[PDB]
């Protein structure tokens, strides 16, 4: 929220997501796009990066 | 040119679909379509963070009666737990379970030290008697590099207090065979059994002495302290501590056999705070006997039964007065039952009567720790993970860096799930908040 | 507020069926059909009675 | 006798006092089987 | 025939690098640093 109000001509890229809820939290501030992954770079929370 | 929904609406659009995204943990764990799971066949969704990792508290419920700051349970077996592992163990937060590959006179003596350990002391002095040399004392400075050994009467730990022979005595000494009683110091400055690390780290200071004997009022040796020791300056705020004496909870195992019914004698008589019944089917005539007989002949004792797998088993040992579970089986064999189906289906059943139940076996790193609580453990037994450290009987370390780095891991999951407290990850895995997704074997190498 | 563990075998009437599956459930071709016996357990009862009795005829 | 031993001690552990047993309580429901993922074969 | 003018903590580091039996040009030795808090 404070980059949309500060850098009026800079696009933000936010994440990482791996959940229809997280999507739409960050969409909701302002996202101008989002970056999907967790843990395919054992740890217990992620999700299969196909899904 | 092609139309998009507002951004405006996006939470509100959430509305619109039947169920959250990925699965509840009942779907998950369906016999049925999916059949028996282990840890490394799911992974947990995450949350909304809105908090901190410092803030998420990890008490668990060990017992009905006892509860951890940590779900962190030692295993007994005798590569793992002694006393120095369940004295460090309650000191971070969580609890030991001493072996029963020993004596029942061993067990107790073990029990004893950790129901007796105090913080900051020497509580198990290297002594030496009076009739020894010179040489003897050198040897024993190299062996255990440090020099400060009072004496006693005896020669032993609990001898009367005679003086005390450090290394500043000994460093110039002629005539290696003179005996320690010519060089030692008689007149002894000493500390009243009770006193704390406060009082007396200040005598310390004003007598500007090294040591500080602690003698009963028969004059007797129980501690020491070591001004280099309080200097360190380790404190254990979250440490375990039984109710109604302030003392490091302990606890230990046993078998079904009726011989071990004097050996509980002993352990009870030796302050005892829970025993965990040691078997690999524990849904058993012997076992259900042994537990009636232990909640009536000792009324302080809290009394853990295993191992169980099924949810009958669960019902049978509750029903006999159980205080918790132990849950595993194999976790080749015939009978058993992968881990994570078996912690999720006797916990579902178990948390209803509020008896806690430990996740033992197949936990190896955080990551299990995290999705055994998730099902449904109220805490998770460490055995492999925990061999090699220097508070077990490779070369992994001090637990007093160990445990903490797995106490700030299990806070940041829970963050990442958005949850505060394992109290909250329970209520919301339960009402389906808490979401969860299987894996497929090439997502697991992924 | 939890359940009186007094009625904690009484409970088990609540359920369905028994926890885990019989074997005509194990058995499903069309569901998971193809099993040999490392891809199952059996699991277990109840223990009132020492192994020396088992009859193995 | 190892596997004889081996035998009854399963069998105590599954509940039943003898193979005719053991085979009744099977069909009748009474046994119950769990099917195991590959992870839980690892295990 | 070493030896260290006039702080503690320095004193601390001299002695892992050798001996702390150091006059001052007159004598500090490990004793007078072993527990000094500042
Ligand atoms: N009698 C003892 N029994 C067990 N541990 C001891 C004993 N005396 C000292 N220690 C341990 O040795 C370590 C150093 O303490 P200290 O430095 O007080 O020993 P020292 O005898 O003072 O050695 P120095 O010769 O360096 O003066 C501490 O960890 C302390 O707990
Ligand atoms: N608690 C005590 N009460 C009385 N005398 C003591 C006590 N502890 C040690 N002493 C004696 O006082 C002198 C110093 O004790 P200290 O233990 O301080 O020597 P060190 O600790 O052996 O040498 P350093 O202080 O250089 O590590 C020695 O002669 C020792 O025998
Ligand atoms: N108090 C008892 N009286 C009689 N028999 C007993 C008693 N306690 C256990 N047993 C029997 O002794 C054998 C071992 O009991 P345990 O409790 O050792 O199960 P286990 O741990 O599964 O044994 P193993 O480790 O060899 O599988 C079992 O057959 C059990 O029925
Ligand atoms: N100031 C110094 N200059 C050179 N060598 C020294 C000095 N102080 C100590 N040493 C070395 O240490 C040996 C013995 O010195 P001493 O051990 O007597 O003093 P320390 O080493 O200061 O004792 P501690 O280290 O136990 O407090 C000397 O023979 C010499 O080799
Ligand atoms: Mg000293």
């Amino acid at each position: 929220k404070w980059i949309k109000e500060t850098f009026p001509d800079l696009q933000v890229i936010a994440g990482n997501v791996v959940t229809r809820e997280q999507a739409a939290s960050l969409i909701h501030a302002g996202a101008d796009g989002l970056r999907i992954g967790m843990g395919s770079g054992v740890m217990a929370c992620g999700r299969p990066q196909g899904t | 040119h092609m139309t998009y929904r507002d951004a405006a609406t996006a939470l509100e659009h959430l509305a619109t679909y039947a169920e959250k995204d990925g699965l509840s943990v009942e779907q998950l764990m369906d016999s049925k379509t999916r059949g028996g799971l282990t840890y490394n066949d799911f992974l947990v969704l995450p949350g909304k963070i809105d908090f901190p990792s410092s803030e998420v508290v990890l008490s668990s419920r060990l017992t009905k009666k006892i509860t951890l700051n940590a779900p962190f349970v030692s295993s007994p077996m005798d590569t793992v737990t002694e006393a120095d592992m369940a004295i460090h163990m309650a000191l971070l937060g969580g609890i030991g379970i001493i072996h029963h590959n020993c004596t029942a006179e061993e067990q107790a003596e073990m029990v004893r030290r950790v129901k007796k350990y105090e913080n900051g002391f020497i509580n198990a002095p290297v002594v030496v008697g009076p009739d020894a040399t010179v040489a003897d004392v050198r040897r024993m400075k190299n062996e255990f590099g440090f020099a400060g050994f009072p004496v006693t009467d005896d020669g032993k730990p609990t001898g009367k207090l005679q003086g005390i022979i450090t290394s500043r005595d000994i460093q110039f000494v002629e005539d290696e065979t003179l005996l320690v009683s010519e060089i030692m110091t008689k007149d002894v400055i000493t500390g009243k059994q009770g006193i704390n690390l406060e009082e007396a780290n200040q005598i310390l200071k004003n007598t500007k002495k090294g040591k500080l004997p602690i003698v009963d009022e028969a004059g007797c040796l129980v501690s020491m302290l070591s001004r280099t020791d309080l200097m360190k300056n380790q404190s254990y705020p979250l440490a375990s501590k039984s109710a109604d004496t302030k003392q490091l909870l302990c606890g230990a195992a046993i078998g079904t056999i009726d011989a071990d019914r004097q050996r509980l004698a002993m352990l009870v008589e030796a302050g005892l705070d829970v025993v965990v019944l040691d078997s690999s089917q524990g849904n058993s005539v012997f076992q259900i006997n042994m537990i009636k007989w232990i909640k009536e002949t000792f009324p302080d004792l809290q009394v853990i039964a295993g191992n169980v797998v099924t949810r009958e088993q669960a019902a049978s040992l509750i029903h006999a007065g159980a205080d918790g579970l132990r849950i595993g089986m194999g976790s080749v064999m015939a009978c058993g039952r992968p881990q994570g189906t078996a912690v999720y289906n006797v916990t579902q059943f178990a948390n209803q009567f509020g008896v806690p139940c430990i996740a033992d076996g197949g936990v190896q790193n955080i990551g299990h720790i995290t999705k055994a609580i998730a099902l449904g453990a109220s805490t998770v037994m460490m055995g492999g993970m925990l061999a090699g450290t220097t508070e077990s009987p490779i070369d992994k370390g001090s637990i007093k860096k160990y445990i903490p780095y797995l106490y700030n891991g299990l806070q940041h999951s829970c963050q990442d799930i958005g949850v505060r407290s394992l109290v909250e990850f329970r209520e919301k895995v339960d009402s389906g908040s808490v979401r969860f997704e299987f894996r497929t074997p090439s997502a697991q190498l992924e």
